[PDB]
């Protein structure tokens, strides 16, 4: 479960990330496509070579949903009913992809925000990332 | 795949009793129905929405047929499972786009038919030779992608 | 979660089982150790051979266990609440040990049960054991 | 591992920028950190009730700095994980009961750091090779298991 410092230590990281959401999420898709080849497999319509455009969109997308869980911690399963409904009955990625993309989200991070990224920290991004996966693979079955 | 000889005889005889034709089908259909999600991948096949109306699904069985006939084929060739299901693992990853996650969850769901099969006679030994088996096929079918 | 029909098929095929539980638990064990070796590193101090008196013994305390998350299938979280403190301040095995026993508990029932392990039971039965699994889980960090 | 002359070299390059006593206390201690259960192995080394007692923890420290030392040998003989670490493997679960998994939490914990360390040198590409080597050297770890 999140603790209360858990939840202040996320609000405060993904606070400085800020305007650069977009830039991180398509930076994570990036790397856990060339990190995690297997991954692509969710993406045969998609063009993915490096800076291409719908990489781009989509990791504002990313970004947009994470912001949402973030100003939602307190409420999340409420927040993200309608994305789990899509990644349940739609998207159907199997649920060990959500650790590799939750840990390319983790290397974004420590690599732009550098004074920001302490292991406390590095502690509750990481719960928080399972907790949304956890969240977006609740109604699989 | 390091298999004891003790592992190979022992895999061996019990895929001698295996009816192809009713194991690939059973399996082919519990995946389908533990696994739900999994479904993304025959969408023309039809109904699925009901237990029954996967395992009774007549393209599911036919489908399982070719699975296993697939796989007995690799148990005919233990020590080379990468060149055996090497043009299998590129049609999986380049023209079906699969996960390849979803070869070790078919593996485990086969080692489950395989026990309600056969009973007693899937003894813990067994069961562990097996399970190194479906791990090898796992990793050649995964091996070309990209 | 789960749903009424897993409940009712949980029940039925936990009730089947019976007075053998403890027997299907070290059976389960039994195969754990010799399917995912890994596994064995949990248990240094324990005899692993065949038929082991230890074995038997610790199979009938997870069996136990079992028949009491299914006895308080709508309220187990507290049921289970004891035993989920043992496993994350003293016993801490990684969640990936979980997957590999209930696999192995299935195998042990499919192999004793051919009527009641029909899909739909199996279904609900693997969802039963990710939801414990989920719960002793639960207080890792 | 399959690893490319231009990832041989990509690996090679960044190694020999990295400071190895900073580097691997900071992996042990964040691996301690971020997943609690780890300090089972560990209750020896003393205080680990809080992040900063970890990090802070001059045992942690010292050997955080033996383990990237293992590490760097394997760097040097990435064509023979499995035989520079073999006896490693065979301590780590003869006489200490490491359950392997444990190894790929650190590889990806050592990760995280370098990315922490290097910040826009650690581009994408680079990440993909160290994640080779990571797990090729999790991989090597477990061989010997039985
Ligand atoms: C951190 C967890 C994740 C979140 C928050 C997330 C978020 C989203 C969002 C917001 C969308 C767009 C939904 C819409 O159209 O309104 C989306 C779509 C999609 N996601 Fe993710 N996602 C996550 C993880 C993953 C994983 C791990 C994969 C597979 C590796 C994946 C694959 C996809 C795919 C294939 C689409 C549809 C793309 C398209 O065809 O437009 N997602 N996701
Ligand atoms: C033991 C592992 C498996 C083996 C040996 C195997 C083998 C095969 C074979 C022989 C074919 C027919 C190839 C062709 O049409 O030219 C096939 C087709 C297919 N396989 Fe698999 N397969 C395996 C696992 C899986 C799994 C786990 C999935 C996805 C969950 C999958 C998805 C598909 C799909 C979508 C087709 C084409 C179906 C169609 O005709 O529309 N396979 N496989
Ligand atoms: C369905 C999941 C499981 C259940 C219900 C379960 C249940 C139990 C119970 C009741 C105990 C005895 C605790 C006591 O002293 O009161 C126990 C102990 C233990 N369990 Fe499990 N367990 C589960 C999974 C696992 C797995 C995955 C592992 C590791 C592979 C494991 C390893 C252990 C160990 C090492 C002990 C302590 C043995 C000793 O020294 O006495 N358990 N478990
Ligand atoms: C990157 C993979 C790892 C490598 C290369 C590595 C390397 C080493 C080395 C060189 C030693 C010194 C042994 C000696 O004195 O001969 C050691 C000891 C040890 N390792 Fe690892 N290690 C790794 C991962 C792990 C992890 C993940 C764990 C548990 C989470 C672990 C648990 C231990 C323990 C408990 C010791 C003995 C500590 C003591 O002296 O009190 N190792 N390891």
């Amino acid at each position: 479960v999140l603790s209360p410092a858990d939840k202040t230590n996320v609000k405060a990281a993904w606070g400085k990330v800020g305007a650069h959401a977009g830039e991180y999420g398509a930076e994570a898709l990036e790397r856990m496509f060339l990190s995690f080849p297997t991954t692509k497999t969710y993406f045969p319509h998609f063009d993915l070579s490096h800076g291409s455009a719908q990489v781009k969109g989509h990791g504002k997308k990313v970004a947009d949903a994470l912001t949402n869980a973030v100003a939602h911690v307190d409420d999340m399963p409420n927040a993200l009913s309608a994305l789990s409904d899509l990644h349940a009955h739609k998207l159907r990625v199997d649920p060990v992809n959500f650790k590799l993309l939750s840990h390319c989200l983790l290397v974004t991070l420590a690599a732009h925000l550098p004074a920001e990224f302490t292991p406390a920290v590095h502690a509750s991004l990481d719960k928080f990332l399972a907790s949304v996966s956890t969240v977006l693979t609740s109604k699989y079955r | 795949v390091h298999l004891t000889p003790e592992e190979k005889s022992a895999v061996t005889a019990l895929w001698g009793k295996v009816n192809v034709d009713e194991v690939g089908g059973e399996a082919l259909g519990r995946l389908l129905v533990v696994y739900p999600w999994t479904q993304r991948f025959f969408e023309s096949f039809g109904d699925l929405s009901t237990p029954d109306a996967v395992m009774g699904n007549p393209k599911v069985k036919a489908h399982g047929k070719k699975v296993l006939g697939a796989f007995s084929d690799g148990l005919a060739h233990l020590d080379n499972l990468k060149g055996t299901f090497a043009t299998l693992s590129e049609l999986h990853c380049d023209k079906l786009h699969v996960d390849p996650e979803n070869f070790r969850l078919l593996g485990n769901v086969l080692v489950c038919v395989l026990a309600h099969h056969f009973g007693k006679e899937f003894t813990p030994p067994v069961q562990a030779a097996y399970q190194k088996v479906v791990a090898g096929v796992a990793n050649a079918l995964a091996h070309k992608y990209h």
